[PDB]
Order: C-alpha cells, then structure tokens, then sequence
C-alpha cells in the first residue's frame, strides 16, 4: 500500500475518560 | 460498463506505535520506617 500523513490540528488531540473502578 | 480495476476503493489502518510505547509508572515513597529507629517524640515530664 501508501503511507499518509493526518492533518488533525492539536487542539483536536485532546481526550477525556470516564470510567468505574471495577 | 467500466470496471474498477484502477479506481479501486482504499482500506486504511493506522501504523500503531504502541509495540513500541513506553509504560505508565506508578511512584512510591520509600517511607522512613518506624520498624528502623526511627526517632520519637521526647514527650516531657517533670520530676518535682
């Protein structure tokens, strides 16, 4: 295949969890 | 008719780095033990 390159500008990079202790 | 032979449709998959990611790491303090002698309190009193 090709390679390719994202253009995802950083401030779409950030991410946020939320889970249970288990 | 025409036949997609060349304008094939494309799958993508990511090149992960994970196999070569480095780990989270857990910090723990290396309490002076009291079980050692450790020092106390020099609790005072008076002989009168």
């Amino acid at each position: 295949g090709t390679l390719k390159t994202s253009n995802l500008p950083e401030e779409l990079r950030k991410v946020f969890i939320t889970y249970s202790m288990d | 008719v025409r036949e997609p032979g060349s304008q094939a449709c494309l799958a993508i998959d990511p090149l992960v780095g994970e196999e070569g990611g480095a780990a989270v790491a857990k910090l723990e303090p290396h309490l002076q033990p009291r079980g050692q002698p450790a020092p106390q309190p020099l609790h005072t009193l008076v002989l009168a």
